[PDB]
């Protein structure tokens, strides 16, 4: 097999969606699989977002049902550090009394973690663990859900339209399109605001759009190039030589240990972002 | 590169997690370290 | 159609590159102010990061338009099809 | 025909790109000297923001009018009528 | 004739991308400035805000030029004639 | 004369581009420092204006010929004079 | 196709180049006002360098894209594909 | 000679167009520090005029040494000449 | 065939040309700053050299990646094994 | 032969206009601190004055040797002979 | 093959010409800071300049990588047997 | 023969400019410190001087190199050899 | 070559990943932790 080939097979997700036949069967070639028109999923991204989320949700739930109020538990006073955490970051950028802000934060924080943090396993072993389990040599799976852009607009939709719902919640419809068409600059005349409603809305519009599209891109952009960097110096060893053996061990380890840093910013800057677009939606910055 | 509804899946799993989370999880965390700082603030106020 | 398409490519690269450029100057630029503003007045520090973080939002907004349309270029090539 | 389309699709990555980094670096100043700004008189900030805004007008003018000219360019491109 | 008309596209391209740039980092270099004197005296700012317009209107004087010629070689391309 | 005017379009591009970028850069590096100045003491302002002006004067000297000989490539090209 | 390969290099060229490039100047930047401040109040050295690592996570982003994109133009090709 | 002709339109444009910008950003630079000069001493003004403009022949001798070239080549151009 | 030799001949000159100018100037950026918070406090310089060299790992991290991926094209081909 | 006497065309505009463009921006970083220091020390001028002249000279030099190649380019072509 | 080595030599010019560009303004840079360290604290000029040669150890070195690659382009070239 | 010396040509102009222009802004960078320093104390410009002739030293480095090499690249020619 | 080599060559990577992670990452977190629970039971015991 050639590194070209090994390096296609690797850039492909696990696909179920409709087949010509009918809308069920999983996807057998990247061909096929881009055949699917919108209507088709990715299962691995799923099941594993699904899966950590569930893990991170039970962990704490076990902590929180038996809270002793005294003397903490090892689980419990780790528990209590992240929320002790996340409660300290939401006051100092928050001034409201919302209740869903800081669950938000750190339901964001701990998820996009753990959804990193597998990128850290040998890139080689879930994939053949997976293909030698269902019997499938030529099985596509990708286990990071983070290095797929549907996750990341996903959660970035997600938060845009939360933001748009506090938004219209606090300032109604009316002030909502107020700010949205008339605030940055404002004239005392009808005939000169009405000159200005033009020019309002091409500044407000275009940075309200672009809040999830950077949210999303930003965290895509630092998972993809590592996940592809690791699987590029996997190809090193596939040579069998000893001298690009030797620096590939070295490249790899270099890698993991700068990436544990990026794994941690990624998820903490993702949060805090969250927190301040939710903050500027309950209050006026123009 | 492929656009496809797993967007909107893994925005379903979100709302779900995040609700969860708001119910189950913060409350009582922050109730028993409520509970504790007024535990160590009367008995500070002890004198 | 060659051309069309290798002249994608590069137009593509441009519009990555120049806002990568762009947006690294641009936030160095306010990250050392942002970090100069933290250390003279360090009672400042959470409304310095929370107007940091709304800078940021005009920062690289028409990076992010520049940026999407590339992806477009990229696998969605409008230009292919018009002879 | 297939240069003028090519060279079209080079005119748009210039257009938006040049915009994005010419936004992104005066972004950068502006909200640099803004933060300075307030660091130093947090007092001051409410009217800080206002100015900010109607200097952040200007710097956007003409960048806007460069990405609508270049989607123009890319949906309706009015130089393949020119033959 | 296609080659003139593609190197048009790329002079339109090249005279409002250039201006684009030039102007916003103009822009952002001079209201930072002016962020900063407005803080440094908050009771004088309708005169540095009038100040800064007349200056304003020198750092737009050859970008509104430049955009002009770019329309003029958009609509009305003087170059498809002189074959 | 296919390419002579192909690529007379893109010297009058590069023309006015280069020099509108110029004074942008320029003229917000000189209107800073003139409201800075104007900022620092306003009974100054008339005398600073006047010297900003002369300044000014030699800053915009070179655009001004470039745009002259930019308009007159477009009209009345010299180059198509020349097989 | 070869012209296709050709420039696929040279755009996998750009979008790295500018990325490192702008990386490396925004790193500069930063680093230098954080020594700056570090130098100023020794005792804020950890606050500090939190706030740079922060600010280096959006400084890093488009750049990052562009090299994720880069190699994968590098080891797959979109552009072939659409012959 | 098509070919030669063209790119020596190309060739003046760039001669001036560069001399242009550095001008414009050199001017800018030296006006900015004179009038800082001149708002904090007043009475300096007289000596200071004469020493900017003792600075300004020294940097605009270069760019006029362009522009007499670029003149040179467009009316009397040696190109031609040498088949 | 040829050419697109040719064109990774100039991809690699592009990717380590923009990288080395990158890595200069960032350098001389920190290394300047470095030298002021020195002689501001000669006490304080070992720790502010470890500082000074955690950035400098920040500011090389993509130039050494281009660095290898110019190595990898000078040496090895992924472009000529796709014809 | 057009080619090469187009590109030599070319080769000289480079020459001499980014020497100019560097030329100029590097007396305005000059002239600047020199009117603030002869503000700042009336007494010592005329040493600064030398000292000025002397930094100039280092300045020019290769600027000088670019331009001195260019006319020896354009009166005395040496690659029309083919080495 | 003309193409390979005409495109060789235009790698060699970028990788040797950037580098030059590069080193030169961050040197520029560090030895203002360098020099003003000297004159603000003339006692510590021995362990400055120590600091600086460390300094411009890391400054220089993908300048270095950079020519070597163009002498062993130009003297070895590896591109000509590719073909 | 005509396409390998064409590119020579434009190869020894971009490696005489990108040199000339880093010399000078460096150069410009550096002479303004050492000018600031000359006027904070007059009586350490004796050592100001030598420290700057060292410093100037390493800066022209590269640049006489790429200087050295655009020479051989002229009056000789490597790449002609070659076919 | 291909596989039975790339598996040998992360397997070591991730080896050395893993006692390097093991030797300086875990015992900081694990002693920070510890000094939390450490002050809390001080502060119960002063309550
Ligand atoms: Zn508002």
């Amino acid at each position: 097999e050639t590194a070209s080939g090994y390096i296609q097979h690797h850039l492909q997700n696990l696909t179920f969606g409709r087949l010509p036949n009918g809308d069920w069967g999983f996807a057998h070639t990247a061909e096929q699989a881009k055949e699917m028109g919108f209507w088709a999923f990715h299962v691995d991204t799923l099941g594993w977002s699904v899966l950590l989320g569930v893990v991170f949700l039970f962990i704490f739930r076990l902590a929180a049902k038996k809270a002793t109020s005294g003397q903490p538990g090892g689980l419990q006073n780790f528990v209590e550090v992240m929320v002790e955490f996340v409660d300290t970051s939401v006051k100092d950028t928050f001034h409201g009394r919302n209740p869903l802000i800081a669950p938000l934060a750190l339901t964001v924080f701990v998820w996009i973690f753990l959804l990193n943090l597998i990128d850290l396993v040998p890139v080689d072993y879930l994939p053949m663990l997976a293909a030698k389990i269902t019997g499938d040599e030529h099985l596509f799976f990708r286990a990071v859900a983070t290095t797929d852009p549907n996750a990341t607009l996903g959660l970035s939709i997600s938060v845009f339209a939360l933001i748009v719902f506090y938004s219209i919640k606090v300032k109604g419809i009316g002030g909502f399109l107020g700010e949205l068409t008339l605030h940055p600059f404002s004239s005392k005349n009808i005939v000169v605001q009405i000159l200005l409603i033009p020019v309002n809305f091409l500044l407000e519009f275009v940075t309200l759009i672009a809040k999830p599209v950077s949210l999303a891109l930003r965290l895509f952009g630092n998972m993809y190039a590592g996940e592809l960097i690791f699987i590029l110096i996997a190809v090193m060893f596939g040579s069998g030589m000893f001298l690009l053996s030797a620096l590939g061990v070295a490249l790899n380890w270099a890698w993991a240990v700068f990436h544990i840093l990026i794994i941690t910013l990624q998820a903490f800057i993702f949060m805090m972002l969250t927190i301040v677009y939710l903050s500027m939606a309950h209050e006026d910055n123009h | 590169m492929n656009i496809n509804a797993t967007l909107i899946g893994q925005s379903v799993a979100f709302f779900i997690f995040v609700l969860f989370c708001m119910k189950f999880v913060w409350p009582p965390v922050i109730a028993a370290l409520q509970e504790r700082q007024k535990k160590i603030a009367d008995g500070l106020d002890a004198a | 159609m060659e051309t069309v398409v290798g002249l994608t490519a590069i137009a593509v690269a441009l519009l990555i590159g120049l806002g990568a450029l762009g947006t690294a100057i641009g936030f160095g630029l306010l990250g050392g102010k942002f970090l100069e503003g933290a250390a003279r007045q360090p009672e400042m520090v959470p409304m310095l990061q929370v107007k940091m973080f709304i800078v940021a939002g005009l920062l690289d907004a028409v990076t992010m338009i520049g940026v999407g349309i590339a992806l477009f270029f990229t696998f969605a090539n409008p230009f292919v099809g018009q002879i």
